[PDB]
């Protein structure tokens, strides 16, 4: 459906204007008429843009409702509900018990419901934000008149005109205009004002002169055009569907849920069914042989895990909160540390989008600017009497003024009204130099000429702050060889000297590196005009030269860029060190996007390209080995005609990778080719041209302050202050959460074995029933839940960011290793610590163990009110109860005891917690108030009603406490063996 | 094969098998050394047997004896349990000077045989004579129930002394020596008739206290047979017989406890 | 004693739910205690 969207776009700029009037039946001056328009209205349709159709939020709570877990809790619920029809019709039983069980299990279907559903967000706004950018109306030329409409009600042909301020309504194209410089940050993310004229100027009508797009707008200047596209079928508007209509699919950790999901769904109906032919087999019937089944998926489904996994994965996200990182998806916490690519786009992202002067060349020496926000670097000269020359040009020879009001914000981060450049220069000076404003004061301008197309200069005349001069100071600024060619004498280290070719040709050596550098270079230069040819009074021409513009005196050059964050190298770093793949896509110019690349580390050092290879060895590009390069740039118009696979090669192919000049589905196609190879992709991105491209990562992260609406929309996380060090962190607490969500796993499952095998002794023993089935809920959904959680605060084990990204095929988030350890050792250890406590309640009670072997039939008849004990003592129906629902406290109990041993060795996969230590808070918490919770149930006043938990002997709490510390010595020393040989054996059995 | 190779199934089998071994041997350690701090002759708790539960020889079906006076297999039912009792209560039981002993004919006082030891062999119970079960094939029309005192070792069950108001207000009061059963339905459409020991409507004292199954193996408890020769037919008759002392208490949940809740219909 | 055992079969549940709740509770605030050490 989308893949037409993920293709480049054709166009009609190559027609002449007359042509192009023709192709829509329109006129170049008059307009369309109010009855053409109205025509062409009812025949294409608005000049609107179509949310595309979502899956109501009914049917989203309702598909969690049906998964796995709840399905055999709604099994277990109805069949509580059809054993209870069937004993209503049958004996009339006066009790509550299959009735208010039904009810209790299929309110925690909903409530787990709840849970998976807050889990499964999609906050998803992108087609609005694309609406947005629509203006409200248009101004339109029909029938020779000029008017505003309704933007909806423009069409493919009528005549539109835009100005300095407003949003350009439709794909036009520009037969008129006058001054018209357009922002096409929304097709490039690159913000610096484009020329409009009617001129067709180049083949790819994203770069052509004479098309003006939806999406953008127009800065200054006047311009007229043809519409040629309207709503869904302009360049932005099908990115917008693009963006829009694109499939979210299924996180890694989503993949992970569902796959446990399956195998505890798997041993659940496995021991279900197995265990109701096993009753049936031994005699049981019907209306027993499902009550045993309900007890069994109760035992085997971990009531309260899913929502678990959730508060976990909350807490996490909380943390982030907290340090600027916002995520909007919950699931989001994890990929980042599942992520093995970045593809990360560069202005505004990697770097601050803001021209910054770099080095400067003075004194036949290249220095270097301090080009991060915070100023982290340090100061390059400040002593020469050459830079204050330089200084003054920069701060005289410029038109550019921050705006009213910033003195409270830094200099670097305040609005200048000017371009790009001039702002540069601002900021440089205003840095290292104090109030520019007072420099122009000191120095009143007399005359300027502005900076001109054809002069490709520009000067100004000044009033000297010297008082023993007082004097005429000219001042310019422009291209380095016109500066050059105007220029007689040099300011080295103070005094003028002649411009020997010696000099000459350090200049060109110094332009050529900065030039290299990817950086902007202006030439600088002075002229102290002759004090007796030029009066106090005397009258400077701007419009004739009436002054000499040559043989003045060179001062310096100065070279700037676009640069990086300060975090962004070291952050690049550290990804790469995780074993991360970092690739640069842009939608800037390669000379650039290359040299940020090497910047912030994407390009390490010594790396080439075969375009590298083959200027070094001066050889053609044809006679390079392609594999003897290791980094390479790839252009987006070459990117257009390469298929897919040609794609896939590259990328396994490169270690280093730049796509420059990259459209925004050109974005999409890469994110989809890393995917292919099987990957976890992260984008990073700030601007519209990154939408498709976050929508289709597993995980999208937008800037916070420099980021478009679009792209917050399109994003699965947050840098609320744009900083990318946050990357960082987050992979790092994704990696953290990953390896703390198997530790929260074991836990909760290792109790259900103690909760399973009372059942199974039931059948195959005829003892009485150790454990209760409303029991089995006060530990899933009570006591174990603070427990679980806790273990999400775990400290790393090791230093996580050395491995390498997990192997989402292989490296599961449970496993055998998993099921072997809590189901197979830990669980069965608590099995019998319960079983121990079964039997000492009713030994010391007169039911010796012995006797107890084939006594259920007697033991649960209701109407023998006189059993015989081992002793020789007859007991009512209520008496012997009273003992066996102590037996079910004592055994709820038994399990609370050896789940704190559980908790303590859950803590750590590797380590020993004499090396790891107690310094979980949270985790202690959950032993108290687990320990708390149970103590209340058992001795609170009406518990025993409410749900059959009577009060223990202090003795019986005591029960469990050897097999308690069995758990933790075993375990410990299990680890032992793991870390004393890191070969296999331990290792491949039972590592988590 | 599923997970692993042949040489890898074995390494697990054989690790499992040590495993589960050692553990098997742990508990059953853990269960030596619970039976160890446990008497033969006395279990460490006796609370929750407290106060003795009242239990009958008719089988209720739900606390509840129904059947047909017109009917031959309408009451084959409930007999059979009705014999399973007094089966127990034969005369060619009790033979000999070991281990049964010749008791007062009217109620006595406690007899005890020394502690809860093993410092002599089998502790002498009091003979018990079927035939001092008056009028009870059992009562084919109007059933004869016999009631039960259930059996606590070191149980001393006192009469209630006649310092105030009594229900059966001092009718034959053998204040010292019977722990009296009286009947109940208001609702008196019935017929008490009571056959014990010595004639009274109680549990003579003299086969108290209990010492055990270990200390009195073949021991016999007294019994209460209880005739409701009713002038009455076809309904359903609430009747509780309640057992009254010092050491007697009852429950609203336990429905047993020192009481009966017999369903008596004779729907013929 | 002899006839007046009657304390064989007594058990103070009343005392026990008592010491049980003041341990939950006193339990429930040292948790409160060394959760609070920072939020
Ligand atoms: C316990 O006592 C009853 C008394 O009725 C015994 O029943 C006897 O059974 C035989 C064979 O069926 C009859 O011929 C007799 O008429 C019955 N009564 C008597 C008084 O002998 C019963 O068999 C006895 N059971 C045991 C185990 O001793
Ligand atoms: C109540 C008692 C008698 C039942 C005991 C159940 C036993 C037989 C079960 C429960 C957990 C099980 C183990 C769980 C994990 C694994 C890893 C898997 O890759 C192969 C089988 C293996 C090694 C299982 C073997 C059998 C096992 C030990
Ligand atoms: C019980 O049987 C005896 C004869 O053995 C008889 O005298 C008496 O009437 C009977 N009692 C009742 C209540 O039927
Ligand atoms: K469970
Ligand atoms: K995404
Ligand atoms: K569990
Ligand atoms: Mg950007």
């Amino acid at each position: 459906l989308d893949e037409l969207k993920k293709e480049v776009s054709m166009d009609d700029h190559k027609l002449s204007l007359d042509e192009l009037h023709n192709k829509y039946g329109t006129d170049l001056t008059r307009g369309l008429t109010n009855a053409r328009a109205k025509e062409i209205l009812a025949r294409d349709g608005p000049n609107s843009l179509t949310p595309p159709p979502t899956t109501p939020e009914w049917i989203k709570f309702c598909r969690q409702l049906f998964g796995g877990f709840s399905i055999l809790l709604w099994i277990g619920a109805i069949l509580c509900f059809l054993a209870y029809g069937i004993q209503a019709a049958t004996e009339d039983e006066p009790a509550n018990d299959n009735l208010y069980l039904g009810v209790v299990l299929s309110t925690v279907v909903i409530v787990t419901g709840c849970f998976s559903y807050y889990q499964e967000a999609k906050s998803s706004r992108i087609m609005d934000s694309f609406k947005n950018m629509v203006p409200q109306q248009a101004l339109v030329i029909r029938d020779g008149e000029k008017s505003t409409i309704n933007a909806e009600f423009v069409v493919a042909g009528d005549l539109v005109e835009v100005k300095g301020g407003d949003r350009i309504p439709a794909d036009l194209r520009i037969i008129s205009a006058h001054g018209c410089k357009v922002d096409n940050s929304s097709l490039t993310g690159e913000s610096e004002p484009q020329t409009r004229s009617p001129e067709f100027s180049s083949e790819n009508p994203l770069e052509t002169r004479n098309i003006a797009f939806f999406s953008t707008n127009c800065v200054e200047g006047t311009a007229r055009g043809v519409v040629v596209y309207t709503g869904d079928r302009t360049v932005m508007g099908r990115i917008a569907t693009l963006a829009s209509g694109l499939e979210v699919g299924r996180t890694p950790i989503a993949i992970e849920i569902e796959h446990f999901i399956h195998i505890i769904t798997g041993v659940a109906v496995f021991l279900g069914v197995s265990f109701f032919i096993l009753s049936l087999i031994l005699g049981y019937s019907w209306l027993e042989a499902v009550i045993f089944l309900i007890g069994i998926i109760v035992a085997n489904v971990p009531e309260g895990l899913l929502a678990t996994v959730t508060v976990c994965l909350t807490l996490t996200a909380k943390r982030m909160a907290r340090k600027n990182c916002l995520v909007k998806n919950l699931e989001a916490v994890e990929t980042l540390g599942s992520t093995s690519t970045i593809c990360s786009d560069k202005t505004g992202t990697l770097t601050q989008n803001r021209m910054t002067v770099a080095h400067m060349w003075f004194d036949n020496q290249i220095h270097e600017a301090d080009t991060t926000e915070n100023q982290s670097g340090a100061a390059f000269d400040k002593t020469s009497a050459t830079w204050s020359a330089l200084s003054r040009i920069a701060a005289l020879c410029n038109r550019a003024v921050f705006q009213a009001g910033q003195d409270n914000v830094p200099i670097l981060k305040r609005s200048v009204a000017g371009d790009a450049s001039e702002s540069a220069l601002l900021k440089c000076i205003e840095l290292c130099c104090g109030s520019v404003q007072g420099m122009r004061d000191r120095n009143p301008k007399i005359v300027e000429i502005p900076f001109n197309s054809t002069n490709k200069y520009q000067l100004s005349i000044h009033e000297n702050e010297k008082s023993s001069e007082s004097r005429y100071l000219l001042v310019m600024k422009g291209a380095p060889e016109r500066i050059l060619d105007r220029c007689s004498t040099i300011l080295l280290n103070g005094a003028e000297e002649p411009l020997k070719e010696d000099m000459k040709e350090a200049f060109q050596n110094a332009y050529l590196e900065l030039g290299g550098l990817g950086e902007r270079v202006l030439g600088f230069c002075h002229f102290a005009l002759p004090e007796d040819k030029y009066n106090e009074g005397y009258p400077f021409d701007a419009d004739e030269p009436n002054f000499p513009t040559t043989d003045l005196c060179f001062v310096g050059l100065m070279a700037m860029i676009d640069p990086p964050r300060a975090a962004v190298p070291d952050a690049v770093g550290k990804c790469r060190s995780a074993g991360i793949k970092v690739i640069m896509v842009t939608g800037d110019h390669p000379i650039t996007a290359k040299a940020i690349a090497k910047g912030v580390g994407i390009i390490s050092e010594g790396n080439e390209t075969i375009e590298d290879i083959a200027a070094r060895l001066n050889i053609p590009i044809g006679q390079v080995n392609p594999r003897d390069a290791k980094a390479c740039v790839v252009h987006g118009s070459d990117l257009k005609d390469l298929s897919t696979e040609v794609l896939d090669d590259i990328l396994h192919y490169h270690t280093e990778i730049v796509f420059a000049r990259t459209s925004p589905q050109q974005k999409l196609i890469i994110v989809e080719g890393c995917q292919r190879q099987g990957a976890i992709v992260a984008v990073t991105g700030d601007g519209v041209n990154d939408s498709p491209a976050l929508k289709k990562a597993d995980i999208g992260v937008a800037m916070g302050i420099s980021g478009s609406d679009v792209s917050k929309q399109a994003a699965d996380m947050i840098l609320l202050d744009d900083n990318f060090a946050s990357i960082v962190t987050g992979v790092e607490e994704g990696r953290l959460i990953f390896d703390n969500l198997k530790k929260s796993i074991a836990y909760t499952l290792t109790s259900n074995i103690p909760e399973i095998t009372p059942f199974l002794v039931f059948i195959i023993g005829n003892v009485p029933l150790p454990l209760g089935t409303v029991t089995i809920l006060c530990i899933d959904l009570g006591t174990d839940m603070v427990p679980a959680i806790s273990l999400a605060y775990e400290q790393a084990e090791s230093d996580i960011m050395k491995r390498q990204p997990r192997n989402p095929k292989t490296d599961k988030l449970v496993n055998e290793r998993l099921i072997s350890m809590a189901y197979g050792q830990i669980g069965m250890i608590q099995a019998l610590g319960g079983f121990f406590s079964y039997f000492v309640i009713l030994a010391e009670n007169g039911f010796l163990p012995m006797d107890l072997i084939g006594k259920r039939v007697r033991w649960d008849d209701r109407w023998i009110s006189d059993v015989e004990d081992s002793f020789g003592q007859q007991w009512t129906y209520e008496q012997r109860k009273i003992v066996e629902f102590t037996c079910h406290t004592s055994f709820f109990i038994s399990i609370v005891v050896v789940q704190w041993a559980d908790l303590i060795i859950c803590k750590t996969r590797r380590n020993s917690i004499f090396q790891q230590g107690m310094k979980n808070k949270i985790l202690i918490f959950g032993l108290f108030e687990e320990t708390a919770l149970a103590a209340f149930l058992s001795y609170c006043p009406g518990t025993d009603v409410a749900l059959r938990m009577y009060p223990l002997k202090p003795s019986w709490w005591f029960c469990a406490f050897p097999y308690s510390l069995i758990i933790f010595l075993y375990d410990e020393m299990r680890r032992f063996i793991i870390r004393r040989s890191p070969g296999g054996w331990v290792e491949q059995e039972t590592y988590y | 094969f599923l997970g692993r190779t042949g040489s890898s199934w074995f390494k697990i089998f054989l690790f499992y098998l040590i495993f589960y071994g050692c553990l098997a041997g742990i508990f059953i350690g853990t269960i030596q050394v619970l039976l160890l701090t446990l008497s033969d002759f006395e279990p460490k708790y006796q609370d929750r047997v407290a106060p003795p539960g009242l239990s009958h020889a008719p089988y209720a079906i739900k606390t509840e004896i129904s059947f047909s006076i017109s009917n031959p297999k309408s009451y084959e039912s409930f007999v059979k349990s009705m014999h399973k009792l007094m089966d127990l209560y034969n005369e060619s039981s009790q033979a000999g000077n070991s281990p049964f002993e010749d008791c007062s004919d009217t109620p006595a006082d406690y007899i005890k045989r020394g502690d809860l030891d093993d410092s002599q062999g089998q502790k002498k119970a009091c003979r018990f004579s079927r035939m001092w079960l008056k009028n009870c094939g059992y009562a084919e029309g109007k059933p004869c129930v016999v009631a039960k005192l259930n059996r606590i070792i070191g149980f001393y069950p006192k009469p209630l002394k006649n310092t105030t108001d009594l229900p059966e207000e001092l009718q034959a009061n053998y204040n010292q020596y019977v722990l009296p059963l009286r009947c109940a339905a208001r609702e008196k459409i019935g017929s008490i008739e009571y056959f014990g020991l010595g004639g009274y409507a109680g549990f003579p004292l003299q086969y108290y206290p209990y010492y055990g199954k270990r200390l009195q193996k073949k021991y016999l408890q007294p019994l209460l047979a209880i005739q409701f020769t009713n002038l009455t037919q076809n309904m359903e008759l609430r009747i509780e017989c309640k057992v009254y002392g010092e050491n007697i208490d009852y429950s609203e949940k336990d429905r047993f406890r020192g009481r009966f809740e017999v369903k008596i219909e004779v729907k013929s | 004693e002899g006839p007046d055992n009657d304390e064989r079969f007594t058990y103070d549940y009343y005392r026990l739910r008592v010491v049980g709740l003041i341990v939950a509770a006193v339990l429930c605030v040292i948790g409160i205690i060394i959760l609070l050490a920072g939020k």
